[PDB]
């Protein structure tokens, strides 16, 4: 099987090539990563948001 | 950083978010056209 690029509308045919597209032997994960909390100081809700922002 | 009260503001430290947080209040304690710096340029 053989894709083919814009101008054929992306047919994806039989066909050969030598440049083959591979998704490569050990991919990886791309996951977000978790980081530490933030400590804000002690206050009232309003203070709390006036250190956050 | 930290809450800065107007009471306590000295003309000999004070950053361009801290000025900024405070503003109006600054301003009317300086005279008019008078240029003083913050801090960091």
């Amino acid at each position: 099987w053989v894709i083919m690029g814009p101008g054929y509308n992306g047919e994806i045919k039989p066909g050969t090539a030598s440049n083959t597209w591979c998704y490569p032997t050990n991919p990886v994960t791309g996951e977000i990563p978790t980081l530490s909390a933030l400590d804000i100081p002690d206050g009232d809700e309003v203070d709390v948001q006036w250190r956050l922002v | 950083a930290e809450p800065v009260y107007p009471d306590q503001l000295r003309l000999f430290p004070v950053n361009r978010e801290e000025a900024q947080s405070v503003k109006s209040n600054i301003v009317g304690m300086m005279g008019q056209w008078q240029i003083s710096g913050l801090a960091n340029g």
